[PDB]
DNA sequence: ACCCCCCCTTCGGTGCTTTGCACCGAAGGGGGGG
């Protein structure tokens, strides 16, 4: 297997209105050591904004754009990692990519394996 | 707790060894940490009529900003005893291979006291504001040669229940340090030597146990390791198409030079094709010949010299070159010409900056490579001016050992190591 | 005389009291002997009451005692002394009041071990050593431990006082008025007097202080005044007291030079030595220096230290370490030769280290460099360098003479240039030999050397092909000594072949060297071979 | 929050043809040392890591590309412009929490 | 007579560039402190 990561739940949602996003990954665990999950938005062109981390150690890094909204978790079960985007504006209608982020050594670290990318509009 | 006898090597005095400057930072934070120490009997205050000193500074806590209390024990391990009265051959191949500071033991065992005077050293002032204040230790002090030995007996009685229960796990210790190796993964290994944390806890052995840093650097990764993929830097002829009488004189050379390690090497059929005198930048095409000896010669390269085994009853040497662009080849070896080990590390911190910040990185790194091989620290023989490191090796270091090393100035006549 | 707890000390294992023999003394020497002898033993300091003797002698200051400890000194234990170092003005921070005193009598304030005093004895008439003796190599350790503790409970109990203890003599400074200042010294000089100190009012609440041989200002510092030998004819004994005062001087005096100087010192001790055009230069321009009078600034924590390097010339540099601009905490002098073979840029290295050292003994901390040295040249040697190497943050700065690499050999052969092959060899026994050359153009010459070595030949080889050639050339040899000096890139060198070859290779354009080992055929260096 | 870390890319776009050699710059608002990533993302397509650690190149990524580093002063070039190369470059430092991306630099064809 | 630091030169030990050559640490001259 190759390392895979497939975003999705993405959608149109009303305004005050939360969504949920899933990042299946496979071909790698979310339980190895090191190895973290990186939420990047793109809003249509305009460029990168990194989002949110999750850790092998339940350690989460926010930026503050998303400071009381977004909530990264990840469950080592399914193997997926989950974003909650809570009271949604339209300055938040962007391209939601998931991003495989670990690291390798003791200076490299790095974001691969980039997903396709799931769409959010929020309506206003 | 008794206290075991300990003695020094016939007829040798202690150490006299002068203490170096240390900067503000180190200074207070050592002054904080020896007035605890004191406080908690660790250490006594004493005076000039102690003739032996050592040099005493200070480094980073692991995955923290706040500072630890390191003291140079080497001129005092060459001096104390041989403490006589196994090396796992199989922890360089586990998947995967943790270490685990345990040196919080050795400050419960009590010291001997005719011994603690050897262990004396002498705190500066800024400015020379206040004579030297001076201290030795009551208990084990970490990074004394002597203080794994005298625990080796309580530390044996600690892990025998967990090795019981976990047969399949490797378990060396060098100085403070414990090396614990597994075929875990998926996560398996981590939460196996969080069972070994535990397990020391309740026989009260604290363990650092600071959640690992995310932002570079990435220090904690230099205690993580997976001595299964550990490759070799073999010796590599240049590869070209098509040569100049130049190219073919550095490739004699580098030849010539290489069939002192490798005896089946031989030029003949090459410098045979620089029997004229021709200008250097000259292309000659190769005879079949020769380009059959090239061939016999890359094959002999490929595998590196059989017939060098291990000798316990010697010393490890290691000698290091600067390849440039952040490249550094290495050579361990006892015998001159017969390595044991041929490697390189590259992207290292201070690539871009430092060669001193990569220097320091590169001989911890072989000095661990050397700990999980072998079980010793070698010699080294580093490339650098001697004023140069010792002004600036301190601000790097991390490791609780420090490993005796020369230094040496050996221009590239040619570049063996690296192509 | 005071009630601290004694400090034991013992002798080496295995030998026994001095037991010498004391050598005879005159008739004036006797007189304040026996004047000064019964003064201590009333004073509580010795005991007339032991197999052992010291010898004894006198100096007139009036007179002084001094007893001759020098075989104590060899049978006693060794030491380790807490004087780390010396303090320096430039480390002091501005302080509104400022109080210096000193503490009479010693070494004799402070009580010796009870069994150790058998082996002070000697005579005159025996008397035997209650206190610290004057020519006891234990007795300054001993007492300035004993100091530091008495001094502990005041600094602990005043923590925003600061109090510089060098031996007997104390620094004392704080943030108060002139009253509470000199009430709290009062404290103190009450605090020494409790412990067996006396302080006789040798005190100073009086500024300028003189201190450690420099005059303390309330805003300013300077050294005492120097005095440099003003001689007729010079001999060595009197270069070698100028140069040591103008060292001294040196820290606060920039731009001080003593090369030419010190090369006159290359011996009978009263030799008169003519000086030289350039000595009696060197030794006017210090004189210009030190004509007008330099002061320094205190250090202030919250601001950088800041020093700038220049070059002097003939391997000279000099400093200053400043924090605000034109007002120097103090200044120094690099001009050390390490090394046969060096250039410009490893000098610079080794100064930059030299001040490190120094900035972290008196401030704690590494300053900001100021270098003649653009970025770009320092990129290209320390990348191509085959010894690590690294500098701490700094810029440059465009003051000339800046810092440069005279040339540059070439990383590939150049075509369409005139390739040579050297070679050198001499006779062990005979002491003589030759070297030359042989192009690829059919060029060939071999010139005779005369009392030389085997590696002064393979260097004068390559002497040869240099004049022999034109901007561009390629070099083949054998001898990789020859190459490892050459490779270095260095400027100056004490051996004057290598001068000539430096001088060489910055008039050509381009130059290639390589090397190729011997007797294995290689044309060129085979044909050569047998030609030398 | 301002105590972030702030990375500015020069130029905003630019215009090159097939074999140019083309320099993309981007400054850091403080010391970051020499953690820095570059990034590409051709149009319509998911970024793909192009060099790590300021200067290392990531697998598959052709010679042309190379990052240097002059303190804070990041430079990724591209020695002989391919037709493959015209994409939108992102550097991203990780120094410091929260991560930051440059506003991107465009190659465009002309 | 004792104790500490600094610079400059000389000299001898020590390991390769190998029987010459380079590097380095101690000692002895001087300065400075008590």
């Amino acid at each position: 297997m190759e390392v895979q990561l497939v975003e999705s739940g993405g959608g149109l949602v009303q305004p005050g209105g939360s969504l949920r996003l899933s990042c299946a990954a496979s071909g790698f665990s979310l339980s190895t050591s090191g190895i973290g999950v990186t939420w990047v938005r793109q809003a249509p062109g305009k460029g990168l904004e990194w989002l949110a981390t999750i850790w092998w150690d339940d350690d989460n890094r926010y930026a503050d754009s998303v400071k009381g909204r977004f909530t990264i978790s990840a469950d080592t079960s399914k193997n997926t990692a989950y974003l909650q985007m809570n009271c949604l504006t339209a300055e938040d209608t962007a391209v939601y990519y998931c991003a495989q982020s670990a690291i390798t050594s003791v200076t490299d670290s790095a974001m691969d394996h980039w997903g396709q990318g799931t769409l959010v509009t929020v309506s206003s | 707790i008794e206290t075991v006898p300990v003695k020094l090597k016939p007829g040798m005095d202690g150490p006299k060894v002068k203490q170096w400057p240390l900067t503000e930072e180190k200074i207070k934070a050592l002054v904080e940490i020896c007035t605890e120490m004191e406080k908690e009997g660790k250490i006594s205050k004493i005076g000039p009529e102690n003739p032996y000193n050592t040099p005493v500074f200070a480094i980073k806590k692991k995955d923290s900003t706040k500072w630890r209390k390191l003291v140079d024990f080497r001129e005092l391990n060459k001096r104390t005893q041989d403490f006589w009265e196994p090396h796992p051959a199989g922890l360089k191949k586990k998947k995967s291979v943790t270490v685990l500071d345990v040196g919080d033991a050795y400050f419960s065992v009590p010291l001997d006291e005719d011994f603690r005077k050897y262990t004396a050293f002498t705190i500066p002032s800024i400015n020379n504001e206040t004579p030297g204040i001076r201290y030795q230790y009551n208990v084990l002090p970490q990074g004394w040669k002597g203080s794994p030995a005298i625990f080796q007996s309580s530390m044996t009685k600690i892990l025998e229940p967990f090795k019981k229960q976990n047969p399949d796990i490797v378990i060396y210790q060098y100085m403070d340090d414990l090396y614990v190796g597994s075929d875990l993964e998926i996560g398996q290994h981590r939460t196996k030597i969080e069972e070994l944390r535990q397990h020391l806890l309740r026989w009260g052995l604290t363990t650092p146990d600071k959640k690992h840093q995310k932002e570079p650097p990435f220090l904690w990764m230099g205690y993580e390791l997976h001595p299964d993929k550990w490759t070799v830097q073999p010796i590599v002829l240049p590869e070209k198409d098509s040569w100049t009488v130049n190219d073919i004189q550095k490739l004699v050379g580098k030849l010539n030079w290489a069939s002192q390690i490798y005896p089946g090497i031989k030029v003949r059929q090459l410098s045979k094709l620089l029997r004229g005198t021709k200008a250097l930048t000259e292309v000659i095409p190769l005879t079949e010949e020769a380009e059959l000896e090239l061939a016999e010669n890359r094959e002999i390269l490929k595998e590196p010299v059989h017939g060098v085994y291990y000798d316990p009853s010697k010393d490890l040497i290691a000698e290091i070159q600067k390849q440039g662009q952040g490249q550094w080849t290495y050579q361990i070896y006892q015998e001159p010409f017969k390595n044991l080990k041929t490697g390189k590390y590259a992207r290292m911190r201070g690539a871009h900056t430092n060669d001193v910040k990569q220097l320091t990185e590169a001989v911890q790194k072989i000095t661990t490579e050397s700990i999980v091989i072998w079980g010793k620290t070698p010699k080294f023989k580093l490339p650098i001016q001697k004023e140069t490191w010792e002004t600036w090796w301190t601000e790097y270091w991390q490791a609780t050992w420090i490993p005796e090393w020369e230094f040496v100035n050996t221009p590239p006549l040619v570049k063996l190591w690296y192509q | 005389i005071s009630p601290i707890e004694t400090v034991p000390v013992k002798l080496k294992p295995g030998m026994d009291g001095p037991k010498v023999k004391q050598w005879p003394l005159t008739e004036e020497k006797i007189k304040a002997l026996v004047e000064i002898c019964t003064e201590m033993e009333k004073e509580g300091k010795i005991s007339k009451i032991n197999p052992y003797n010291t010898p004894v002698f006198a100096i007139k200051k009036k007179w002084r005692k001094l007893v001759d400890f020098r075989e104590l000194n060899k049978r006693t234990q060794d030491f380790w002394e807490v004087q780390l170092g010396i303090p320096h003005p430039a480390g002091l921070k501005k302080k509104k009041s400022v109080t210096v005193l000193d503490v009479g009598d010693a070494y004799f304030s402070v009580p010796l071990d009870e069994d150790f005093r058998k082996y002070t004895a000697f005579t005159i008439i025996r008397y035997q050593y209650n206190v610290l003796p004057q020519g006891w190599k234990g007795s300054p350790a001993i007492f300035q431990s004993s100091m530091t503790k008495i001094l502990e409970p005041f600094k602990k109990q005043n923590p925003d006082i600061v109090i510089y203890q060098y031996m007997d003599d104390l620094y004392v400074g704080s943030d108060l008025e002139i009253g509470q200042h000199r009430t709290k010294i009062e404290e103190l000089r009450q605090h020494l007097l409790r412990w067996g100190l006396t302080t006789p009012d040798k005190h100073q609440k009086e500024p300028p202080f003189l201190w450690m041989g420099y005059e303390l200002h309330p805003d300013k510092w300077t050294v005492q005044p120097i005095v440099l030998p003003e001689k007729d004819s010079w001999t060595v004994n009197d270069i070698q007291k100028l140069v040591g005062k103008l060292n001294w001087a040196s820290q606060i005096y920039p731009g001080i030079k003593v090369r030419q100087l010190s090369k006159l010192l290359r011996k009978a001790l009263t030799e008169v030595i003519p000086l030289t055009e350039e000595a009696e230069l060197e030794l006017a321009e210090n004189r210009e220096i030190l004509k007008e009078p330099v002061h320094g600034v205190y250090y202030d924590p919250s601001k950088d230290l800041i020093a700038e390097i220049q070059k002097q010339g003939q391997g000279q540099w000099t400093y200053q370490i400043y924090q605000e601009p034109f007002k120097n905490l103090k200044t120094g002098k690099y001009a050390r030769m390490r090394g046969a073979h060096t250039n410009d840029v490893k000098q610079l290295t080794e100064a930059v280290q030299k001040i490190t050292t120094e900035s972290i003994v008196i401030w704690g901390k590494t300053p900001k460099f100021k270098l003649p040295i653009q970025k770009e040249t320092w990129e290209t040697w320390w990348t191509e360098y085959w010894q690590a190497t690294w500098i701490p943050e700094w810029e440059f700065v465009n003051t000339p003479p800046l810092v440069k690499l005279w040339y540059q050999l070439e990383k590939e052969p150049i075509v369409g240039a005139e390739t040579f092959y050297v070679d050198g060899a001499a006779n062990r026994e005979t002491k003589l030999g030759k070297a030359g050359y042989v192009t690829n153009k059919g060029r060939q010459k071999v010139v005779p050397l005369t009392n030389t070595t085997n590696q002064k030949t393979e260097l004068q080889a390559i002497y040869l092909a240099l004049q022999d050639s034109g901007l561009e050339v390629n070099i083949v040899t054998d001898s990789q000594y020859a190459l490892g000096i050459i490779q270095a890139q260095p400027d100056k060198s004490e051996s004057e072949l290598v001068n000539q070859i430096i001088e060489q290779l910055i008039k050509k354009e381009k130059v290639y060297l390589a090397w190729v080992p011997a007797h294995k055929g290689i044309g060129g260096n085979e044909q050569v071979d047998k030609l030398v | 929050g301002g105590s972030d870390i702030q990375m500015t890319q020069s130029p905003s776009s630019l215009s090159a043809s097939v074999g140019d050699r083309v320099t993309i710059t981007c400054r850091a608002s403080q010391d970051i040392s020499s953690y820095l990533n570059w990034y590409q993302q051709k149009p319509g397509k998911a970024p793909k890591l192009l060099i790590y650690y300021t200067s290392s190149l990531h697998s598959g990524v052709p010679s042309r590309f190379s990052g240097s580093r002059s303190g804070t002063d990041f430079t990724l070039t591209i020695s002989s412009l391919q037709p493959e190369d015209f994409a939108t470059y992102y550097c991203q430092q990780y120094s410091k929490f929260p991560w930051t991306f440059g506003q991107g630099t465009k190659v465009e064809i002309k």
